[PDB]
């Protein structure tokens, strides 16, 4: 089928399925990570129909399913489910199979142990990869960045990390994990669109207002003005339309999404915001690296593409951190995807050759060898 | 026998980054000789898994011509 | 194309050339294959000193008459271009300009039609030509990274020679394209890479041109 | 590689490694003497990050590093570590083979003879030099100086002497040897700042605490006027600016650091102070001597380019000391350095040539050959 022992990068951070082949740019295979079931009767009888939708043709029929997240903050709670969803992975889109490729994994620092390795259990066992690695998401992200030192922001559908990684070394005890991101800023979207009269209750709706989301937010880089703003004129009223007819207009909502990724408090989320786990990320480093975690702060993951939100960052990290300092917020245009690419580059290195948890030493000690091969 | 070897310049060498919009450029380039170096340009084309090095292809390239050297006498 | 004066030779062979002498199998002979092997193309943009580029680029600007000089734009003095030297523009022994002359006739008695060989001199003079584009940091504005040409009526030259506008390859020096199933975005590449992303253009055109070369021999 | 028979000066007084040729006036290698080693685990696959950083080297990443003097009050505790800085010394920083090039080493008097030997048997056993010297500190402090009689104080980073010299011939039973120098004033003063409100915990953090002693301390020639002057107004006051952020300002810290040199009893080590072992060490002096030790008593060494010293010394002295006597504190303004310089002069003199503990001569009678052939 294939004649390459070419290493397979298969990235679910919490959201998103993207996957790929080692050495290369874009990945191949992205699909949203849902499956479906119909949530009632069928009636046409010969028409095929299977109690299974995974993917994008799960968003083809997401009128007549029931869509469910396998994994949830990072942490997979359906199994089944995502094994089918690697199913589909592997032998569907990607069309390839796993028996002859090693397999580079992602998940969240902070995870839940068992997540890992049953993950690596379901690797070995089921699908019958050679190799497998449980990558960090956001090392990788540090590896597009073409950088050895800087502190990581990435922020997928479900978690955000802060690794502040200096030349090469990581600091562990410096790490954060925050479980307020993009799902439960559609969640807060839903509620304020419910406010202003549009109601979205189904999860297919939950999908339309991702993509309200996604295509018409903004970050409100002084969110006071721009409130008094919004509440001034209809110059911020947009209209969006609707999948089979009427359109919306929002008009605060525009901002007030993202603002809660800046502000826990509007979604009762005990928590200190995004830019104060960065600067608190950064004062538990030492005192000789912060200004190399100034120059090189990196923002280059999903949920980061509302425009101006580095202006925001950066304008915020200003007032946090003290004077002098050069508050760099490294925002390449190629994130969302730069998980995968760090992916591509470590799974395209020569030294990584001997870090694979293999077959016949998973098989050794069986699946806690993950806490003592991989970190 | 022993032969030295300056470091000078080696990673500057081996830099062989030709990526997908120099070629689909040049490929849309309107000399015909220029569209017929660079098959690989046409975005109707998916590129590929695509990435660089210089010794890699020196190193594939003695490999290959080593095969079509030895199958013969 | 494949020849280049080295530190102890005035003349040496910096590629390996293979030919097929096809028979059939009862012994009456068929024909031949010229395959070209492992063409040394980091000379092209950059070489030791003491040194020479390919024989092409001397012979090509010390052999050619004016109106093909002004059509490729190409000036002949050795001193206004990055990936050629003054010192070793001339040595003893080797006469340049009467030996492109033997080349374009030894060119035309191998079979090639006089667009295809000028177009192949068009396409040796934006291998040359691409020398003298130089970038410098974007920084006003500063967002972020990104790299920048130094002029224009060099790149405005190359352009209108092969025949592309300008804004698209002024873009293909800076920027890189990430795809998707369904987007793509260019994101910035900096100031080394956009020199190294010229250089790998430079030896890379050249490097395929010859194996062209050797291809359309082959009919 | 080296064409010459140029002598190595070779300089680990305590706490800075300077090294250079024979013959020269100032040291080509100068660099901290500290071994670094990284507390936690790597995680960049491809970065090179060897477990050891040694010199400056270790000064730039010394944020991920456990700083760790090999050499401590002048005694060598870590043989393997020295070795490691000698290594980065000859085949780095300097960039010389020792087996070409005789060595001139140095240490302090009423040193544990084992420092000596063992320094010995490293020097002709693993790095093979032809010829080696092992040099008293003091006594190259006043071979810089240009004089042939004058009692020295050197006060390096973990030992001062006071060795008495009158006319080519030392006063071996004159000599003293005092602990506290100027790693204890980085301790001490490391104290008071914590006092203040600056809580500096890390070796590096300590390293920044010997970068405020070296840049911004003075002597206060009358301690309880300047003590009251400090209490009075804020003109002592100075702002320091630490790397990565956060200034800092200091008042009667300033100068509280180098009286505890004039004063053992503030870090509690039961002693008689600089100017009580000097004069001690003249008064264990014959009587025909003293005024050739009061017109030329040296200062020159590390830890004495605090501003004003000389007045505080000189001030002090002519207290102890009887009337119409002229005390001469000889502090040249190339010091720091005077102890590398008279390794320059003494290894490039021609009656020197003699009395090299040669190769040859090292194995006739041993490692003990030091202690017939030296001194
Ligand atoms: N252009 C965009 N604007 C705003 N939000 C986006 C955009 N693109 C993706 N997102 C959000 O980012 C999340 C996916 O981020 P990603 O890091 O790809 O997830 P995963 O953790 O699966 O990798 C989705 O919830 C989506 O709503
Ligand atoms: N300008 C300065 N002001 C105050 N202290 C200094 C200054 N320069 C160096 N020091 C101190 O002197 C010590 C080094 O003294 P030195 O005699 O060079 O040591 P070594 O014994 O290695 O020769 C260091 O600990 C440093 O704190
Ligand atoms: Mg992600
Ligand atoms: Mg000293």
């Amino acid at each position: 089928d294939e004649d390459e022992t070419t290493a397979l990068v298969c990235d679910n951070g919490s959201g998103l399925v993207k996957a790929g082949f080692a050495g290369d740019d874009a990945p191949r295979a992205v699909f949203p990570s849902i499956v479906g079931r119909p949530r009632h009767q069928g009636v046409m009888v010969g028409m095929g129909q299977k109690d299974s939708y995974v993917g994008d043709e799960a968003q083809s029929k997401r009128g007549i399913l029931t869509l469910k997240y396998p994994i949830e903050h990072g942490i997979i709670t359906n199994w089944d489910d995502m094994e089918k969803i690697w199913h589909h992975t592997f032998y569907n889109e990607l069309r390839v199979a796993p028996e002859e490729h090693p397999t580079l994994l992602t998940e969240a620092p902070l995870n839940p142990k068992a997540n890992r390795e049953k993950m690596t259990q379901i690797m070995f066992e089921t699908f019958n990869v050679p190799a497998m690695y449980v990558a960090i998401q956001a090392v990788l992200s540090l590896y597009a960045s073409g950088r050895t030192t800087g502190i990581v922001l990435d922020s997928g559908d479900g978690v955000t990390h802060n690794v502040p990684i200096y030349e090469g070394y990581a600091l562990p005890h410096a790490i954060m994990r925050l479980d307020l991101a993009g799902r439960d800023l559609t969640d807060y979207l839903m509620k304020i669109l419910t406010e202003r009269g549009y109601s979205f209750v189904t999860t297919a709706e939950r999908e339309i207002v991702r993509d309200i989301k996604e295509k018409l937010c903004y970050v409100a880089l002084d969110f006071e003005n721009e409130m008094a703003t919004a509440a001034s004129s209809s110059s911020l009223e947009k209209s969006y339309e609707l999948p089979d007819g009427q359109v919306i207009t929002i008009g605060n909502e525009r901002f007030r999404c993202p603002e809660t990724l800046f502000q826990p408090s509007f979604i009762g989320m005990e928590s200190a915001g995004i830019h104060e786990t960065t600067y608190n990320s950064i004062m538990k480093c030492d005192i000789d690296i912060r200004k190399d975690l100034y120059a090189n702060n990196v923002m280059s993951g999903g949920t980061t593409m509302y425009p101006g939100i580095a202006d925001r960052m950066q304008k915020e990290i200003t007032a946090l951190a003290p004077s002098t300092m050069k508050i760099k917020i490294i925002a390449p245009p190629e994130r969302k995807y730069s998980v995968w690419i760090g992916g591509s580059i470590l799974a395209s290195l020569s030294t990584f050759q001997q870090m694979w948890i293999t077959k016949q030493e998973y098989d050794e000690a069986g699946p806690s060898i993950v806490h003592r091969k991989c970190f | 026998g022993k032969v030295l070897y300056q470091v000078e310049g080696f990673v500057d060498k081996n830099n062989d980054l030709l990526y997908r919009d120099l070629s689909q450029a040049m490929w849309k380039a309107g000399h015909a000789l220029i569209k017929s170096l660079f098959p690989e340009g046409n975005p109707a084309k998916v590129n590929l898994k695509r990435p660089p090095t210089a010794g890699s292809q020196f190193k594939a390239s003695v490999a290959t011509l080593m095969k079509n050297l030895q199958t013969k006498n | 194309f494949g020849n280049a004066k080295t530190v102890r030779n005035d003349n040496s062979s910096r590629f390996g050339k293979y030919m097929d002498i096809e028979f059939d199998f009862k012994g009456d002979p068929l024909g031949g294959v010229i395959s070209n092997y492992l063409l040394e193309k980091s000379r092209v943009v950059k070489q030791p000193r003491g040194e020479r580029n390919f024989h092409v680029f001397y012979q090509l600007l010390s052999g050619a008459s004016e109106e093909l000089l002004h059509k490729l734009k190409l000036e002949r003095d050795f001193s206004r271009y990055n990936y050629l030297s003054l010192d070793s523009a001339k040595v003893n022994g080797v006469d340049d300009a009467a030996n492109f002359r033997t080349v374009r006739n030894a060119m035309q008695i191998v079979g090639f039609s006089d667009p295809e060989a000028e177009s192949v001199l068009e396409v040796v003079a934006a291998v040359l030509k691409l020398g003298n584009i130089e970038f410098k940091p974007e920084s006003r504005m500063n967002g972020l990274d990104e790299s920048k040409i130094k002029d224009k009526n060099e790149l405005k030259e190359i352009c209108e020679l092969t025949s592309i506008d300008q804004v698209v390859l002024e873009r293909a020096f800076s920027f890189r394209t990430v795809e998707a199933k369904q987007e793509k975005v260019s994101t910035t590449l900096n100031v080394a890479q956009a020199y190294y992303a010229r250089d790998a253009l430079a030896k890379n055109l050249y490097s395929r041109l010859f194996s062209w070369l050797v291809n359309r021999i082959n009919e």
